[PDB]
């Protein structure tokens, strides 16, 4: 049983880590998508000048 | 001589109407480009939205 509890603690640590890394990859793909509109805004500011 | 001086007066007045008409035309022409710039600035504001 104590061996099982040790596998259960390793399993909880794995679950927490993998979920945080899926959030880390989500925020990067989301900022990669957010950058394009800023580029378009800067380009149209040039046409304004 | 007074008839001649009247004639030169009417001519000088007409030249001053060239100064005024050209000034008005230039201000009218610059307003259209101001509108073009504001049209850009608004396209960039829709894009910010």
């Amino acid at each position: 049983v104590s061996q099982l509890t040790q596998f259960g603690s390793t399993l909880q640590n794995i679950i927490e880590r993998q979920d945080a890394e899926a959030l880390n990859a989500l925020l990067q793909n989301q900022a990669a998508e957010l950058i394009l509109t800023n580029l378009s805004i800067q380009d149209k500011t040039i046409e304004e000048l | 001589a007074d008839k001649i001086s009247q004639s030169e007066t009417y001519r000088r007045r007409r030249q001053e109407w060239e100064i005024q008409r050209n000034n008005a035309e230039a201000e009218l022409k610059q307003i259209d480009a101001q509108l073009k710039s504001l049209a850009v600035r608004r396209e960039a504001a829709v894009l910010q939205k």
